């Protein structure tokens, strides 16, 4: 049913987001989902070629905020190229595509379900687009 | 009067399934569906007599031209405009309002002049004026709103001054459902030496329009919201004002004489219709007008008021739902569930086959005025039933229970 | 795919006009539609009509996927680099007016020149007339050779370092000439100018590659390429569209809307204000699929063959002047001695044949030809050599009828 | 055939027009047919409420020029806004409906035939359209 979209891990990241805040000497971009109900401000401090820490502030639907939490936590210590590869994998994931399961997504995999709810793709995609404009 | 079963039978799109549920379409405020009458009008046009219009010499050309101009006459009667000279076919309400802002506003604003609008306005009735004032050095002013989301005539009298040249206001709010006092506002505008521009995108499909009684100087409408084809709308303007406005576009059809460096314009209304016009769309809008007239706009209004009252009463028996706007309203309800973001509400409703809109419904300043980031909105039209209201309310209750157990 | 199959796909062809088989030779005014396109519109209005973009229900998703997929189809059809450079408009006239409003008026001072041709359609004349008139710039005309072609030497003489814009039709709707658009783009760029191509008449009949043409702007109309009325395309180089202000303001084209300021959406939606032409754009995508399956190269080869056949048959009839050069598109503009083209068109229509008579929205060209009006038969993918034979026989009946008086 | 509703007298007025020329010190209206190709420059010099002389010059089809010619000769010396009444009668005549027949209505009438071939209505109405803008204040 609806339970194949609002999976337990998603609802947990919605209730208890992980990297909540806007932090210091950093690259900070903000985003808004076209249907203005999802707002994100992404904060990333980059260590030469890797992302040492990422945090976010926002207000929006369950899917957008949970995706922001899961993404920010799945990018800690990963490289820029690994991060963009994750983003491309996620974009394929929200369409029909096969995708390369090499590279762990962790909890992010749970958003597979909103492939069957295309009206929320940008909901889940907002966060990641913040990253692609970050670089 | 309205037999809802017969009415619905004519709308093929209504009789389908979405996620194993009967479609419950409550998004007519975003766009309307089309009866067989209209779709078959388009079919017959493209199957039998498609040809270019006006400049034409052959049989099919004459048939297509008679169709297009007959649709113009149908619109004129539909809104009770004095003359065909005052009916201009456009791309839609947005294009109509932009034509007013381009051709009228920029030629009649100097520094010190004011454009007076509303907090409830659709973006279509906000941004053009923003640009116009900024090009002319004029000033944009906002009529404030009451707690219940209505406008008091007194606030209008306070806001509009002798410096006001243009007052622009939506006939019906697509968010609040308010029916604005357009007649009295037109009188206030005229008493202060101003013209009134009415965004009538949301009223035209649901209410009889009489531009002579309203005494509005401009009136904008969209076909796609009144059972008509996409891509066509109407700009009405008092003949005397259109006479002294420059065209908004330049090209074929709209000219009389063309020299190498200068040209004269055609008489109204063709002055404002550059290039090959929206032929099929205009003919289909005429068909949609015939359909709605045969049903009766007053009967459509009665049906929507009954459904609006029924929906409001059923909504107040739902706890943890805020409804925005006043008691007396058009056929729409904009609301929010506590602790359930409208995107999630829309996903659950669509999972039960129900179609509603979520977001700022193109009224960002109004969202700020309500101190909210987004809303959900169910809208009603001639084909909607009380049963669909029941399905909507039960689905909202399932949404509440689903997100909070 | 044979000619008979192609005609079999166009329902409008198979009917009688004044007890004769319809002979439609007015595709240069507008084209007819194949079953594919009409059924595309039918399926849209029957199954998945809803508003596009910001919406959250199933039907909305289907309609949005359809609209944006049509945009992708257009982009591939004309070989534009990016979707960001494909803007859906009302038609070629609106596209050219957008260029004149947003680009021309922001980049002309006194001293600047806009350079056009004597052969130009009114759509590609009047907007520039207005732009130069608002900016204090100067309009200049590239002369034509006696045969009605353009010389590259004439353009190099006309275009100077002061030229900011060169606007030229890809194919003349009167002369049938195919202008050297690529070399003209080269000359425009060498003199510090951009080139705007009116491609209303080329797009339906020949492959368009905007990258090879290197044109800065390109305008086209759906109704001339087997597509629905009321929709067209503006193509512009991405870098230029980035720095042009929107032509219209309203919903859909914004990012944020405050009371006094608003930010614009990224391309291409920056230039698409309000509810877009949903069904029309989807149907234009269907028409592009249809034309691609046939092949634009086969359509061009077929039209040349019929143009050559028509010319050879034409001048071996005495007392007809054909205007323009030997190599031409699929159209012939002509005159019979002492019979005004209106009377010719009425006799031809009495034999079921549809042609256009008069100006063809190119008054200065009429002045250049020292004629008050002309007759024009145009060809498209569904026309035959037999219909050319019927046209010549009817022209002969016209002459003999107007000699018996 | 059916095209013999190209009446014999109409062909006389296209052949040898009546009031071809200019009229100075008077009211000058100029019009082009929506269906491009017919041009009229209608000039009327009037003696108060009547048109003492009406002349036209133009270029166009048989029907437009013939209607202008017949018009200028049936409107030489016309009375009050009865001229507008003639115009409404002519417009009804081209839509097939019968009229208040014989308020003189000199000549013409053969244009009754282009109640058929509606693509030529505009051709015949050009001249009369000029008149209606001539009087428009
Ligand atoms: C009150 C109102 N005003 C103006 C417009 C602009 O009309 P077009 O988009 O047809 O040009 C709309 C369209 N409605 C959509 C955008 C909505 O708000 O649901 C509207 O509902
Ligand atoms: C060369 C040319 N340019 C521009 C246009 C304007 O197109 P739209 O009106 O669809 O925007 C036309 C239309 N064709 C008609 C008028 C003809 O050739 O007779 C054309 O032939
Ligand atoms: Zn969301
Ligand atoms: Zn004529």
């Amino acid at each position: 049913n609806l339970d194949t979209l609002y999976r337990q891990v998603i609802m947990d990241h919605y209730k208890n987001p992980r990297n909540k805040g806007v932090l210091n000497d950093s690259i900070v971009v903000d985003m808004n989902n076209p249907t203005c109900g999802d707002r994100i401000r992404l904060t990333m401090k980059l260590d030469g070629d890797i992302v040492e820490d990422a945090k976010f502030e926002g207000e929006g639907c369950s899917i957008s905020m949970a995706s922001a939490s899961m993404m920010t936590q799945a990018i800690k210590g990963k490289d820029i190229e690994t991060a963009l590869s994750m983003s491309k994998i996620f974009s394929d994931m929200m369409q029909g595509k096969e995708y390369d399961d090499s590279i762990d997504l962790g909890d992010i995999e749970a958003l597979q379900g909103v492939s069957k709810f295309p009206a929320r793709i940008k909901c889940a995609t907002l966060s990641w687009k913040a990253l692609e404009k970050g670089v | 009067h309205m037999n809802i079963t017969d009415i619905r039978e004519q709308f093929p799109i209504l009789h389908q399934q979405v996620n194993g549920h009967d479609l419950v379409y409550l998004d007519s405020a975003a766009t309307s569906q089309k009866p067989r009458a209209v779709i078959e009008t388009l079919d017959k046009y493209y199957n039998q007599y498609n040809s270019n219009v006006h400049r034409g010499v052959h049989t099919l050309g004459t048939r297509a031209t008679d169709g297009y101009e007959g649709a113009r006459e149908k619109v004129r009667k539909f809104i009770n405009a004095k003359s065909m000279a005052e009916i201009i076919f456009t791309k839609g309400t947005t294009t109509s309002l932009n034509m007013v802002a381009l051709s009228y506003a920029r030629a009649n604003l100097k520094p010190g002049d004011e454009v007076v609008i509303t907090y409830m306005e659709h973006h279509a009735n906000i941004i053009p004026w923003q640009q116009a004032v900024k090009a002319t050095g004029a000033t944009l002013k906002y009529i404030p709103l009451q707690e219940d989301g209505t406008i008091s005539l007194e606030d209008v009298r306070e806001t509009v001054t002798s410096n006001t040249k243009i007052v622009a206001v939506s006939h019906v709010s697509n968010v609040l459902g308010t029916v604005n006092p357009i007649k009295e506002m037109a009188k206030i505008a005229h008493d202060n030496g101003a013209v009134i521009v009415v965004d009538g995108a949301q009223s035209t499909p649901h209410m009889k329009i009489d531009v002579q009684d309203l005494d509005c100087d401009f009136f904008a409408l969209s076909s796609h919201k009144m059972c008509g084809p996409t891509g066509v709308g109407v700009l009405y303007g008092k003949k005397a004002l259109l006479e002294n406005m420059e065209p908004a576009e330049f090209g074929g059809e709209m000219i009389d004489f063309v020299g190498l460096y200068e040209s004269t314009w055609k008489e109204l209304p063709w002055k404002f219709e550059a290039g090959t016009p929206i032929i099929a769309g205009a003919i289909g809008l005429g068909a949609a007008i015939d359909f709605l007239e045969e049903i009766g706009l007053d009967e459509i209004s009665r049906h929507e008021h009954k459904l609006a009252a029924y929906a409001l009463e059923r909504f107040r028996q739902l706890d943890g739902v805020t409804v925005y706007g006043p008691e007396e309203r058009a056929g729409l309800v904009t609301f929010n569930l506590d602790d359930v973001h409208p995107h999630d509400v829309a996903t659950v409703l669509d999972a039960e086959g129900i179609a509603v809109r979520a977001g700022h419904h193109c009224a960002q300043p109004l969202m700020k005025w309500l101190d909210v980031t987004a809303t959900a909105r169910a809208s009603f039209y001639l084909y909607n039933t009380e049963e669909e209201i029941d399905k909507l309310v039960e689905a909202l209750q399932k949404t509440k229970e689903y997100f909070t157990n």
